[PDB]
Formats: C-alpha cells, structure tokens, sequence
C-alpha cells in the first residue's frame, strides 16, 4: 500500500522577548536512518516581519509555507499593501491547516514576529490548525526533550524564591536576545546529544522592528 | 495507488568546483529478474540539465515525455528560447516537484526518485532531489535507493560540506563517482556493470558518456575463502 | 542462488554462484555454497543459509559417525540422511539441497532434495532461484558421459546465464570436481564468464 | 494495553562529587484515573538503591524478589551487596524472563563502600546495562527527563546543588507528562548519610 | 550500530561505534560493543543489546570451562560453533548479530554470525545499521597483505563512515587488535570525534529554589548494638 | 537397564558411625601427602607427584588445579574422584555464581558448593562418598587470602596451615613449630618445601613436586590489555625450574 | 503462455503456444494468441485473455481510423497506442503484449510492453509465464540478421522448451511471418517439436 | 498442517471381468513448473496389488517405504508369506486408510489421494480409494484429481454399474484407460504424455507396463482456427 506521509525529522524552537522574537531550527533532513542533507533550511522569512517553520513531513511543510507566503502576497494585492499582523497570519494559517482536516498536513507549525504593540510574539499550531499564542514553544521530533527545559528556563516553572519556604514564585522576566540565543544553542546541543534525527546545523532567525536577521551554528554530525 | 513493476536502481551525483556529475546504471529490473539491459535513466534537457531517475520505468518514460514537451512549449513564441529564456535546472526541478506532490496528494504517485543536476545561467551548480512523496532536498552529494546508503558515505569523504566544493576538481569527482558505481555493483543485487555518466560544467557544457563499465574489480581473494566456518578444504 | 551438479564419464562436478542476499543487499559476494559432508560426498546449498548450514552440519556429524562404525557411506546414504532431516522438519525449513558424490563402484551420482523433502536421483540437477532461467539451456546442452573439460564448460555457461538473468545470483562461479583422482576446487571470475 | 504506560511513573538518578541522587514521582493510576498519591518507586537493600518504573505489579514483585535475593546474599557472603554486583544481579534476573519479561525500567544508585566511587546504572526490561557517569532516566516521561538532564546537568556538583538539579529535572519533566507526577521524593546519598526529601509539586 | 572486522598480516582487528538507541532516542552514548569471549577471542555486537551481552557471556563462560577441561587455549571455531547452534535453536528470536574474531593455536580468524544462525568467513566484514556505510569504505580501500597499522586505520575509517552517515551509529570508535604471538589489545575509545562543545551557560540553581515539604534521615545501617 | 539403587549406601551403624565416610577417610590416609600454608600476602599448596610408571609423563597429570583465577585446589586420596570434583567445582563456580553476579565466587562460598556436592554423595541413593580430602586455597576482595580443607563428609574447616594424607600427623606437627602470623609468601614456600621432604622417599626435585601459589595479580598471564580493573589471575603454578631454584637454598 | 517476436534479415516473426488455462484446466488447447491490429502489424498476447482482447480490439479500431486519415501507421505508432492503454489503465489490467511489425523503411521491429505499461524496443522479445525457462537459451542462441529458416528454427526450439517446462504453455506452436512478400501463417504440431 | 510442494496429478482405474487396471503419468510438478519427468506413481506390493498415488511426492515416497516395510514385516515368522498369509489388497488398503485418518486427526495429513487396486485370494477384484481426510469409497471406476472430472465419465460409459463388470474384457478396459489418459493430456495443465499402466488379473497375475505414451492425437483442426472472433486471416 502507498503511504502518502513520511517523517523528515528535525526540531524547531520559538522564543519571544520584549521587543524581539526568535525562531530556530536545525538544518538536518532525514528519512529512516539516512541523512538526506546536513543543510536544508526549515525556517523562512515570509514577509511583513513574520518567520515561519512547519516541521515534520517536509513535503507538507514546504507546501504549507509556500501557501502562506502566497497568502501574504494576495493580502497585499487585495487590501492596499496593508501589513499582515501576526495575529492575522495565525488565523489565516489555521484556515490553511483546517482546510485539510481529513487529509492533514503532517507538521507542527510555529510562527514568530512582533504583535501590534511591538512586543515579541510566538504562535504555535497542531497539524489541523488549533493554535495558541505563547512566550515559548518547541516543535518536531525533539519537542518532548526541549519544551520542559523551556518551561523551566523561560517561564521559570517550579522555581521559587530561596528562603521563602515555598510560597513566592520566581517572578517572570522578559529575557534579552543574548540570553535567549544561549537557551536556544543549549536546547539544540542537548537535543542533538540524545535525538538521532537532530544534528548537523542550527539556523536562528531573529525578528525585531528593524527586520529579520540570521545566525548559524554547527551542531554534531553523528 | 499502485506498485512499481519494471524498476531502475540508484542514481548518484555530486557537485565539484565548476559543475555537477550524475550517473545511473542501464538496467530495468522486473523483481529479481534483470529483464532489460540497455535502459537510459539519465535524460538531458537542453545543454544545461540532466534529470536522473530511479524507480518505476513506465513512470520514468512518462516523465521523459513531460520534459520533451516542456522544451517544445518553452520554444513557443519565445525568440530567446536558445538564450536568456532557455529552461533552467531550477525551472525543470520545480515543475517536476510540483507534479510529484500533486500526484501523491491524489493518492496516485509517480513511483520514482529523481535527481535534477545542472548549471544555472549565472554558473551556479544545481543539484536537487524529489521523490514520489514530493519530498525535496539539496546537498553537495545526492543519491537514491542503495546509493543513499553506500554512495553518499564515499562521495561525502570528498565533499563533506559547502566549503569543499571549490577544492574539488572534475577528475577527483568523476573518480569518486566511478568508484561508487563499482561499490554498488559489488553490493546491490539489482544493479548492473554497464552505466551512463554525465558532467554538466559551466565552461565545457554537457558531456554525456554512454556504455561505461565497472572495471578494476577485486575478486581474487575469493579463492582463499572455504566453507562457512570449520571446513578447511 | 544458482547451483548445479553434473555427472560425467570420470565422476561428478558441483557448481555454484557466490552471492548471499539480505533483501536486495548482498551480505556476502564470495560465499562458498559447496560444502563437504564426506571426503567424496558434497552438497550444494540453496534456500535459508541458516537452515542449510544446520542441516549440513548434522549430516556431516551423522556421516562421520557412520564412517567410524560401518566404513565409507554411499552417496545414496548421504542423500537419505539429508532427506530425513528435510522431510521430517518440512514445516520449519526452507532448504533446497543437491547432494553429489563419487564411489568407485557407482561412479558419479547426483540426488536433488527440493523443498518438500522428496529425493530424486538424476544425471544432472539444477536448483535455486537462478535455475529457472536455464532449464531450457541445460536440457538442450546436456549429454551423458561428457569429458571433464566439457562438463566444466557446460556448468560455466549454465551458471553464467543464471547469473546474468537472476539478481539473487552473482559473484564468482565455484566448482568441485569429484573423481577417483581426488577432489579439485575450481574458481571462475566475472571477467571470464560474462563475455561467454 | 501497552503495559509500560498503564500506571505511569518516572525515576531519575544523578552522580555528583562523592555523592549520588535518585528521585521518583509518587503517582499510580489506571490510565486516566489517578488512584494513589503515595506509590513510591525507590527501594534500598542495605546501601544500594533501586528505582523501578513501569507496570506497578512488576515494580512490587521485583522489589520483593531483590529483597529476597540480597537478604540471602548477605547471609552467605557476610557482607552487604555493592552496587556493581547488584547491577549484575538485576541484569541476570531480568534476562532469565527474556521471553515473558517484567515490564519495568530499573535504575540502580549507590556508593561503593570500599572504593567510595559513586555509581549509577539503568536497564531495559530484559537486562541490558547502561552504566553512565552523568545520569540515568526511566519511565513515561523519559524523553522529557533526557532533555532536562542533558541541559541542566554538570559534573562534580555538591550534594545540596545536585539536589536542586535532579529535583528540577524531575519536576519539569513530570509536568509535561500526563501519567507522571502527583508528588515526588528525592534521595541524596553520601557514603554514610542518606537524606530523603518530599518535594512540593503541582497536583494535576 | 556499526561493527567491522578486518584481517591483516599477523592477525585480525575488530571495531565498533559506541551508540545504543531506544526508538529515536540515544539511551547510551558510550557503550562497549566489543565483548570478550576468551582472552584472545573477541566479538563485536549488533542487534538487541541484552541478547548480544547474554549470548557472549554464556558462550564465554562455556568456552572457559571447555578450555580448563581440555587444557588447551580456546579456538575461534568453537566460539562460532556454540554461538551458531544456540542462535539457530532460538530461530532468530535472540537478535544477536556478531562479528567473531580471534587468534588461537590454529592461526587468526574472522567470522560473522547472524541471529538465525548462519555464519560467514571473510577478510573484511561489517554488520548493523551502519554496515552499508562501513562496507562502502571497506570495498574501496581494502587490499590483501595489510599491516597492523593499515588495518586499524581501515577499520576505524569504516566505523567513522557509520558514525557520520548512519543515524543508528555515533559517538566514539572502539578497537580490539588480536595479533598472533601477542596479547590482544583492547583500545577503548580509540577515537573520540564527538565531544560535546562547552555549554553557553551554567544551570546550577540557587540553593532553596526547590520547594520541599518534608525531610528525614534514612536508616541504611544494620541493627545497632547497646 | 534401570537404576534401582534409590536408597542410601551410607547409613548409621549402632555406634553412630557413618562407615562409608570413615572408610573414605581411610582411603585419604593411604593417599600421598599434600599440604597448604597461609602467609600474609599469599597461600601455597603443595604435593608429591608420585608417578606410577617412569614411562608416564607426570607433567600430564596435574594434581594442583586452577578452579577460578584466584582459587586453586590440591588433594589426597583417589585421584579420579578428585578429577571429576575439579570439573564440577569449576562448573558450579560459573552456574551458581559468575552467571548470576558477573564475578568469580569468594573462596568460602566455592568451598561451600564443593562441600555440598561431597555431602550429597554421602546421603543420595546409589552412590559412595568421594574418597578424597581437598585443600582449597584462594583470594577474594573482601576476605583476603584463605585456606580450606574439605573432607568426604562434606565438612570444611579454614586453616592457617595444614596437611592431609600419608604423613600428615608428622607434617602437621612440623608446621605447628614453623608457622607464625608474620610469614611472607617466600617463607611459606620454603616451609612447604621443607615439610614435604619429610614425607617423600625417593627423588625430590621440580619434576617430582607440584606446587602452586595464590599471590599477587599476574597481568602478564591475563592474555589481554586495555581493561584497568582486570589485573590478572592470582593463581600461579610454579615451574620445575622455579622449584629447583628454591631447593638450592634449602 | 509462451510468446516471442524475433526480427531477422527479411523482417520479423511472431511465435506463440496455443494453451488457455482456467486454473489447472485447459479451456482452449488450440488458442490463437497472435492477433492482427494492422495488415503488417501484429501482436502476441499474454496475461488476462479478456484484458488483452479488449485492448487489441481498441488498438485495431484506433489504427483503422489512423489509416483512413493519415495512411499506414508505423510499428512504433502501434506500440504507442498499446502503451497508452496499458499505462493509463495499469491498476485494472493484467496484459503483457509484444508488438511486431514490418515497414519497408524500418524493416522488422519488435516492441515489448510488460505489466506496468513501459515500452522497450528490442531485436527480439520473449514474454508470458513460460518465457522464464528460456532466457538462458534465447540469449545464447539469438544472432541478428538470421535467415527466415534460421529464425523459424530459433523460435521453434525456444517455445519447444518453454512448453516442455511450463504447465501453463502447450498445444501447437503458431507463427506469423512478416516480410515485404506478405503475411505467412505457420503451425507446428507436438509430434514435430517435442522430439527436438 | 502443510502445503503440497512437488505433486503428482490423476490416478485412474477400473474393474473388468477378470481383474483391475490402474494408470498414472510419470510427472512430478512443482507448481506450474513440470520439474521431474520420470516419477513412478504406481507402486506394486507383492504380485496381487498396485497402489496408485497422487498429491505430494515427498509423502508418496514415505508411503512407498511404509509398504516396503509392511512386506518385510509380514514375512517375519511366517512360513506362508508367499501363499495363504501373503498380503492382500484389502490388508494393504485398511493399513493405509488407518494411517491417513490418524494423520488427518492429528492435523498433520499425508497430502495424497490413493487408489489401491488388486485381486484378492478368492479372485475378487479390489478397488478402493482413500485420501488425506481418511475418506474412503469403492466403485467400478475410481480416479483422483482431474481424473475424477474427466476420466470417470468416460470409464463409466463402459462400466456404469456392478452388472457391467463381467461384460467388460481386458482389451476394452485397457483401451478406455489409454483413451482417458489422452483426454487428460489434452486438458490437464499438470499432466504429461508419458505414463505407466498396470493390470492385475486373476489368471495372468500382475502385468506392469512402463514408458507408455499418449498417441493418435487430433491436433490437425488447429490450423483452421484464427483469432478469437472476427479475425479472418
Ligand atoms: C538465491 C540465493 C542467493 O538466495 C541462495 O538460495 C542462497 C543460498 C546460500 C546462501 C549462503 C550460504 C549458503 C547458501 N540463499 C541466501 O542468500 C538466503 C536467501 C534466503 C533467505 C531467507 C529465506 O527464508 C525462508 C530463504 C532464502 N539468505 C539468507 O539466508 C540470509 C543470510 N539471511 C536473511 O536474509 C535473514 N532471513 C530473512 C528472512 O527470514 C529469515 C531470516
Ligand atoms: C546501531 C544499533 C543501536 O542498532 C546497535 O545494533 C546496538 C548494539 C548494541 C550492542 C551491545 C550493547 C549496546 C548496543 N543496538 C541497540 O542499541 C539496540 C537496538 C535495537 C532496538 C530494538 C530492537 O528490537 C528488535 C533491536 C535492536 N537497543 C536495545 O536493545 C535497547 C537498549 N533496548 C530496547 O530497545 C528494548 N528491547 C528491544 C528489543 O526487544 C526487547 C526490548
Ligand atoms: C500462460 C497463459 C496460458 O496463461 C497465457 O498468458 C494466456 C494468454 C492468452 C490466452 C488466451 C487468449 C490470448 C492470450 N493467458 C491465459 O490463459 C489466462 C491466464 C490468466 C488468467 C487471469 C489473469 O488475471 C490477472 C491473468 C492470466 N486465462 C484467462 O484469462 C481465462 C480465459 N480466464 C480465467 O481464468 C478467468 N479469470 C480468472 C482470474 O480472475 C479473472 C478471471
Ligand atoms: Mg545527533
Ligand atoms: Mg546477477
Ligand atoms: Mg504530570
Ligand atoms: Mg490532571
């Protein structure tokens, strides 16, 4: 029997700061126990200060991104070059995914950018289009390894103020872009150590009011 | 949904400093029967692109005709068809990738794995893969089937990353490709000795070599191997 | 696999390809499928590699114990011991074995034991996946009482064709010659046999 | 149906400087129903600690079995079993049920009383030993524990630091798993004192 | 797993990677897949981890007892015969795939054995998920009349192909060299090409970060006197 | 063709004696002298190679046997009974211990298992007791060096030094005078050689004496390098040459 | 079935056995499997009898309409029409067809269309269940530019062997000779071909 | 439970006035492959019985050995083994029927259909069938496999009921058997031209004919049959 789905591995990670957001993904692409590529980008500048990744089955991921990019293009044509806000992108992506509710896009989608007050925004989707805004999300193969670390280190979960018995939580702070990139780099090194489908390279897209910047780092190639 | 009947095995390929090389053997298998011994699975498109195809041969012949018709259609009302508006490797690839994914999305795939090798207008090397699922990827080396498991490890010792491509000559790359084809003949039960090889260079253009053979094979150590364990004679 | 055993004037010759498969992967390209169960009784193995080894090891043991007690076993006796194992364990085995031997009394003999564990005494026998492609060739080209050089050529040409058409056969062609003179091991590489 | 995730639970162990730590959650459920909030998964035989995750009937059975075997060991040898030896005994005992296995993820922790060397080990359900210098994880949130441990851990932590590190690894892994949590216990083990602490954690 | 065996002038060398996996997760980054059967008979293991450990320990135990009984140094063909008969009896359910090698009074030997009980002889062999990546290297670079140094190089290169190109294999390379007339040398972590880079940050928490409900001293000692 | 002897052949007589055990001990008295001496850093066990013909190659008959890499045995009494006990003792060390715990048994526990086998031959149906007494010398990490005697009954006792067989009364007395708790292994070997000369009639050289030690780890006897914690067998059989060297300073 | 088409100096010859099976029962022992789609374009049929008939009837219709409008179709054109039907309906058909024809320009041509609907131009082709047994024989004995009498003998000997070994082949051997001279139908009975 | 591998097709037989005739072809098929061409499937037991066997050939060879051993064992301590205490067809049959039914009852059948033909001491004709299920029956004509469908209708035109047996000569019966074998060669895809035939007569004893061939075959009408319908040439 023909199986229309495959699993191309990889992992992705979105974190929001006060006036920026990052979307990171490894650059490895796999099927079964083979490496297809050590550098196949997975995180894309979509226009209007929005970055997007759709991790899982890469063919579905590429189709989805391609359709959203096209959605942005037609949003400009039909609404007088108006900027597509991140909340509006999110809702549009829900309709793209839910359109294929009974033959789903086999991906976990994350978008990142700035909301309409200039604050960092991360939106996160399931394969059929349910979504939520968060400070914080990992998706893909190593999501189960990475998310709990992010719960601990971004939202300070289970951390209390020392000497308060256990009755005052560690207070929530926004993190600087330098502190976020550290958590991203450590998150991916940890995932590379323990997950066979994660490795090769890390590409981070950072979004500020000034635009989209890229950073790249080597990861272990085994 | 179908099942592949007459099939072609690996297509292997790599980038080198000035271009790309791609190769595939000349066999059309019918299950375990080595049915057809003169099948060309490298199909040139213009003088800048070679499409290497593995998997179902009937679907390969369909793709061959799609490409031939694409050249015909691009020439229509196009006085620059042999110049600035000639078909590029990237145009040919995106067309095939579009088709493959549409066909998988209707549960009626073209049962193939495809590598499009070539050189763009600006001299850039092009090397990208697409298969029956519409999955696409690019890398300094690419191979389908058994080639992914045995050729890639060998070809990656030569070009392990993007920075190794300018350091690699056409002589070194062709030798690695020719060696990889021998290893596949040793080890793949649905391979053949006879193969075709194509080089697309930014200076010298398209060179297409037919009727190559795997040569310089080590079999001599076989005479010393006796039994499966304790048998001495 | 492609295996055959051919009786001729001075004795019998066994031939085999050298390919072992694990699906489409060639696990061993220089396999030795001709195995000795007694000084001048040999067998060709096809089917499961594990099953045919286990059987051949047991037969070798039975015939060594036969030898100690009753002297040299006949080729028919060796075939009977293979058959007993193959027949009684037919539900659990995938073994197609050709047994070939040389007596001074009976000269060269060939017995084939296919899947079910029946025995068939024949002037020559072919077996394995690759044998299907040479039934026509072998029937047309076999004669009785061939010379050693003729029989070597008949087998070389036959397995050449089996190898050409069967993906599950390949590598070198090994042969074992069984006469009064003794035991001669031959090998033939692709560069000789392909161009035939 | 899948016996390794009917009841839920997790165990993690870590080495520090002249110390080891081993921790577990307290939940026992029947799939979605939480039944007990007091089901400990860590046992000791003299100074050797054993954590067991998986099917709870097999957790209990194996504890009783290793209590039996180590009691007899001690009577015959006239000394307490050491962690390296107990690790081999766990492996032997699991592998003798090779084709009808105990559905468990055991974890050994302790300090060799002669050499002073900290020791941890993990196993699969049929006895393959994973002897690690850094950490061992087991249970329904093992993916989550691997991620926490691989990022949070650093070598040569002092007992009171190691406690914070292992507790944060456990707590945050448990919170991303439906079948783990409901309480937690952390044993900090030095050569001749062992402190046991119950953690305050989210009760959902 | 990637395991290999390479025959050379005066002996045989075997090598292995050091990764074990549980699904797509790496359970152990530094396992020992080179199992000692006897002092000069070693084998590299692939397949179900517990099965390979149990099968080599059992056959090693029985080889030791056989060696004592016969007053002879054990032969590789005996290790092979016992392994094949055991594995065949269990009809593939004991999933051990082994490269069996060593030196004995008869000479130097190199075999492979599959889970169903089939064995092979060779000058070079590979098993496991990375066996195709390893065999590509072995088929390209092997020659007859190899020196000890050339064989260690070839074997570790073949493992490296597995480490880099096969997702089933990673971390380090282990080697064991068995030369005629000499002690077998086991080279644990012969290569270490995958050391984890320095982390960006320390995650050591402030003491008191974790909320505690209760403490107590655990009694580990025996029952006390007086 | 059936074994119908399912009843004991060793039974209590009216005086309370187990005759077959006593008679086994008498066979042990007729046997050649063997002895063991415990030192601070080792143990020595020794006996005479009483050859039956001079055409016999006495090298091929090993009275002193390795049981584990740190445990050795010698006997007095019936040699064939010893040989099968050595086979079973080697095996039980694997089946009842190494295959469970991954390490060789401590001396007292291996002794305990041999003792068991010998006790079963004293009570089970259709068998006679073993006609040997063993001296088992060994080392283990938590007990250090030890020396045990095992008798036909299955009883075992730990010794500082002892002797069994033919001239054991005289040899035990000789050892009571010479033994102290500060002996170094070489001094124990020297005493073993002196004690054994009293009980030997004929030739007294490295070809007529069999002597082994439990001493330091011998890494050169291991057969492989690369594992730090495997340091080698503590059991070593002294060669003919090594014995003769110690007989010149005697 | 056993079918083959062989090009030679003066043209091409098609050959076939005459057995139609319904399980182990022979529904028709004098079947005609060689069918005319145009004056000098013929095909051999193997696989489902219903499927290959339906296809051949459609092709005959397409080529008769081609003829009316555009003149005589080439053998390649006839093969293209078979291929289109076999390829596009691959899920629903079990048809292995050999197409053979004679032009004055191109002389004799042979195209084989196996199960998937691929096309392969060849000097000679074999197909059907019985063809497996003669791959070896046919490869060894085929030469280009044979005479008519040589080609008739090559096919007679080849299908003789296919019939001997394949239970699903038998009866008479039919042949169709395609040259500039015209169209010659031959038949060969068991009593001639068995004793070869 | 197994599946038959190497197989023999029909065994056909009938009674006539003074005895019984039985025949079977000399083929051992291997699926559709006609693998072995000199297989004897009629096995005489003494000079009064022939056991004809179809189905699995490995199980046939087992039955052959059971019968050979039955003769050996009946001779033991039996001075009348060549006379009044010789094995009868009815004794041989009941033995085989017992075995077949025991084997089916343990879910491990002998995958065969068997006809035991012979003449009893008192001159009575014996003809009885048994198969892998242990089902047994007797009739003036008996046939296995395709023989049941095609041979029986022809043989029953000669002997349609018990009263027709004294009216039927050995010449008439043999001709009917030989004709039936030709019809089976025409129509059974797993049959052969070469066959063996045996007659057990109460006066002349056992006659066993080897290397018979089907002859006088009508193929000539084949040259007039063209196409499948409308094709004229
Ligand atoms: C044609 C060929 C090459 O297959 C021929 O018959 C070989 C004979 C041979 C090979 C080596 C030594 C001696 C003789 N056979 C093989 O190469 C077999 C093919 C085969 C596999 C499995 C079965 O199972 C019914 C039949 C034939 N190869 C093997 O046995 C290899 C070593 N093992 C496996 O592929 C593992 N198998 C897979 C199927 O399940 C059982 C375990
Ligand atoms: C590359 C690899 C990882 O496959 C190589 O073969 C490893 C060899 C090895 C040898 C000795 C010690 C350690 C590692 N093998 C493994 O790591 C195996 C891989 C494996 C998993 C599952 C199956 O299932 C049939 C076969 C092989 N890993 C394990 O055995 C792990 C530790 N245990 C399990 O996955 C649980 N087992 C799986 C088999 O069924 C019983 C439960
Ligand atoms: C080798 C042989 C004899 O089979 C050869 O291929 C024949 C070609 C032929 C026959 C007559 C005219 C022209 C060409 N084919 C047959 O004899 C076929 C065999 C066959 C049956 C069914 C299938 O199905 C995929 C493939 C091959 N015989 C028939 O088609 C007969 C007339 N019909 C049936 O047996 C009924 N079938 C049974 C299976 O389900 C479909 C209906
Ligand atoms: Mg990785
Ligand atoms: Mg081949
Ligand atoms: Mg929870
Ligand atoms: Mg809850």
């Amino acid at each position: 029997q023909f199986n229309p789905y495959g699993d191309n591995g990889g992992t992705i990670l979105g974190i929001a700061g006060e006036d920026f957001a990052v979307l990171a993904g490894d650059t490895r692409n796999i099927t079964d126990y083979s490496i297809n590529s050590r550098y196949e980008p997975k995180v894309f500048d979509c226009g209007d200060n929005i970055v997007m990744s759709a991790n899982g089955f890469a063919a579905d991921g590429d189709a989805l991104v391609k359709r959203f990019k096209n959605s942005v293009k037609w949003y400009h044509f039909d609404h007088n070059d108006k900027k597509l806000s991140i909340n509006s992108a999110a809702r549009n992506i829900q309709h793209l995914l839910y359109g294929k509710r009974f033959f789903p896009y086999y991906v976990h989608t994350i978008i990142a950018g700035l909301d309409e007050d200039g604050k960092g925004a991360v939106y996160s989707f399931d394969p059929v289009g349910s979504y939520e805004r968060e400070q914080c999300r990992a998706g893909g193969a190593a999501a189960s390894l990475i998310m709990p670390f992010l719960d601990n280190q971004v939202n300070f979960k289970n951390q209390y103020e020392p000497g308060t018995n256990g009755k005052v939580k560690k207070p929530l702070k926004y993190l600087s872009v330098e502190e976020v990139i550290k958590l991203v780099r450590d998150s991916f090194t940890s995932a590379t150590e323990r997950h066979i489908q994660v490795g090769d390279g890390l590409e981070i897209l950072i979004v500020t009011k000034d635009g989209v910047r890229k950073e790249f780092y080597e990861l272990k190639r085994d | 949904t179908q099942q592949p009947i007459v099939t072609g095995t690996s297509v292997i390929s790599m980038k080198y400093d000035n271009g790309v090389i791609i190769a595939a053997d000349n066999l059309g298998s019918y299950g375990s029967l080595l049915r057809f011994n003169g099948v060309e699975r490298l199909i040139p498109v213009g003088d800048n692109t070679v499409v290497g195809i593995s998997g179902d041969i009937s679907d390969m012949q369909h793709i061959e005709r799609l490409l031939k018709d694409l050249v015909t259609e691009n020439a229509y009302d196009n006085p620059l068809a042999d110049a600035e508006e000639a078909l590029e490797p990237s145009y040919i690839f995106e067309y095939l990738a579009t088709v493959m994914y549409q066909r998988r999305s209707k549960m009626n795939p073209l049962w193939n794995a495809i590598i499009v090798a070539g050189v763009q207008s600006n001299g850039d090397q092009f090397l990208r893969y697409v298969n029956l699922l519409g999955v696409t990827y690019s890398s300094p080396t690419l191979a389908t089937g058994f080639g992914a498991h045995m050729a890639n490890p060998l070809l990656r010792k030569v070009v392990d990353r993007e920075s190794d491509i300018p350091k690699t000559t056409v002589q070194v790359a062709e030798e690695a490709i020719v060696n990889a084809m021998r290893v596949l003949y040793y080890r793949d039960a649905r391979s053949s000795r006879n193969f075709s090889l194509a080089i697309i260079d930014k200076n010298t253009g398209l060179t297409f070599k037919k009727n190559l053979q795997v040569e310089n094979m080590k079999w001599d150590f076989a005479k010393d191997i006796k039994g499966y364990g304790t048998q001495k004679i | 696999t492609s295996i055959m055993a051919v009786t001729f004037k001075d004795g019998v010759i066994l031939g085999a390809d050298s390919r072992t498969t694990t699906g489409a992967y060639i696990a061993n390209r220089v396999t030795d499928k001709l195995t000795r169960v007694h000084d001048k009784i040999w067998c060709c193995r096809s089917g499961s590699a594990a099953d045919t080894q286990a059987i051949a090891d047991i037969v070798q043991y039975h015939l060594e114990l036969y030898t100690s007690q009753y002297g040299t076993p006949s080729t028919e006796t060796a075939a009977s011991v293979f058959k007993e194992l193959c027949y009684e364990n037919k539900d659990n085995l995938t073994a197609g074995i050709i047994v070939a031997g040389y007596d001074d009394k009976n000269k060269g003999e060939v017995y084939t034991i296919p899947l079910g564990g029946s025995v068939h005494k024949l002037p020559y026998a072919i077996a394995g996946s690759g044998s299907t492609f040479i039934y026509g060739y072998c029937d047309k080209n076999f004669r009785e009482n061939m010379s050693k050089e003729e029989t070597v050529d008949f087998i070389k040409h036959s397995l050449s064709q089996a190898i050409k058409w069967d993906g599950s056969s390949g590598g070198v062609i090994r042969m074992v010659v069984l006469t009064a003179a003794g035991v001669e091991r031959l090998i033939f590489y692709p560069d000789e046999y392909e161009q035939l | 149906s899948d016996p390794s995730s009917i009841n839920g639970g997790i165990v993690v162990a870590m080495t520090g400087k002249d110390c080891v730590a081993i921790a577990c959650d307290l939940r026992l459920g029947s799939q979605s129903l939480g039944v007990s909030n007091k089901f400990e998964k860590i046992f000791h035989y003299g100074h050797v600690f054993l954590g067991i995750t998986g099917l709870a009937t097999d957790v209990t059975t194996l504890n009783e079995m290793f209590r039996y075997k180590t009691n007899l060991y001690k009577l015959k040898e006239e000394r307490a079993i050491e962690p390296e030896t107990f690790t081999q005994l766990v492996s032997s005992s699991l592998y003798e049920r090779r084709f009808g296995p105990y559905f468990v993820g055991p974890v050994v922790a302790g300090i060799n009383s002669k050499s002073g060397k900290p020791f941890i080990a993990g196993f699969d359900l049929i006895g393959c030993i994973d002897e690690a210098k850094d950490f061992i994880v087991s249970g329904t949130a093992s993916d989550q524990l691997f991620g926490m441990c691989e990022s949070l851990y650093e070598p040569n932590l002092e007992p009171e630091d190691l406690f914070e590190t292992i507790s944060q690894a456990l707590l945050n892994a448990a919170d991303r798993d439906a079948l783990s949590g409901w309480g937690a216990v952390v044993y900090i083990i030095k050569k001749d004192e062992v402190v046991k602490r119950y953690l305050k954690m989210r009760q959902d | 797993t990637t395991i290999v065996g390479v025959k050379f002038n005066n002996g045989v060398v075997i090598a292995a990677d050091t990764r074990s996996t549980q699904g797509p997760i790496v359970a152990d980054k530094n396992c020992a897949k080179l199992h000692r059967i006897s002092p000069k008979i070693w084998c590299a293991a692939a397949g179900t981890a517990a099965d390979t450990e149990a099968v080599t320990q059992l056959i090693g135990s029985n080889i030791e007892l056989h060696s004592l009984y016969t007053s002879r140094e054990p032969r590789v063909v005996s290790a092979l015969q016992m392994l094949k008969q055991h594995l065949f009896k269990y009809q593939g359910h004991i999933g051990a795939y082994l490269i069996v090698a060593g030196v004995d009074p008869t000479g130097s030997h190199l075999f492979s054995i599959h889970a169903h009980g089939s064995t092979d002889v060779g000058y070079y062999l590979s098993l496991g998920s990375g066996s195709l990546a390893a065999m590509a290297v072995l088929e390209s670079h092997w020659k007859q009349d190899l020196t000890k140094e050339e064989a260690i190089k070839l074997a570790s290169d073949a493992i490296q192909a597995g480490i880099w190109n096969d997702l089933g294999s990673g971390s380090n390379v282990d080697v064991c060299v068995m030369e005629i007339g000499k002690d077998a040398e086991y080279l644990r972590n012969y290569l270490t090409p995958n050391v984890r880079e320095e982390k960006q940050k320390s995650y050591k928490f402030p003491r008191g970060t974790t909320a505690v409900l209760k403490e107590s001293i655990v009694n580990i000692c025996d029952i006390q006197e007086e | 063709m059936t074994d119908r002897y399912s009843f004991s052949l060793t039974t209590f007589s009216p005086s309370g004696k187990l005759g077959q055990i006593d008679y086994a001990l008498t066979a042990v008295k007729q046997g050649v002298t063997s002895l063991g001496i415990k030192a601070t850093n080792g143990v020595v066990i020794a006996t005479e190679k009483k050859s039956s013909s001079p055409l016999a190659m006495s090298e091929t008959l090993s009275k002193v046997s390795l049981l584990t890499p740190d445990i050795g045995a010698v006997y007095s009494g019936m040699g064939p009974d010893y040989r099968v006990l050595v086979d079973k003792s080697r095996k039980v060390a694997h089946t009842s211990y190494k295959r469970i715990y991954g390490e060789y048994p401590p001396t007292k526990l291996l002794v305990s298992e041999v003792a068991k086998i010998m006790q079963e031959a004293t009570q089970s149906g259709g068998v006679r007791p073993f006609g040997v007494s063993l001296l088992i010398a060994g080392h283990d990490e938590f007990n250090g060096f030890s020396l045990y005697q095992v008798d036909p009954s299955g009883s075992y006792f730990p010794w500082k030094a002892t002797a069994i067989g033919k001239g054991s009364v005289a040899a035990k007395t000789f050892l009571e005078k010479r033994w102290n708790d500060e002996l170094e292994l070489e001094d124990a070997i020297h005493i073993a050689l002196l004690t054994l000369k009293e009980s030997v009639e004929g030739e007294f050289n490295g070809d007529t004496i069999e002597l082994a030690i439990i001493g330091d780890e011998n890494p050169d006897l291991l057969g492989y390098t690369g594992i730090p914690t495997d340091k080698g067998p503590r059991f070593r059989k002294l060669t003919s040459q090594e014995i003769n060297d110690r007989l010149e300073a005697l």
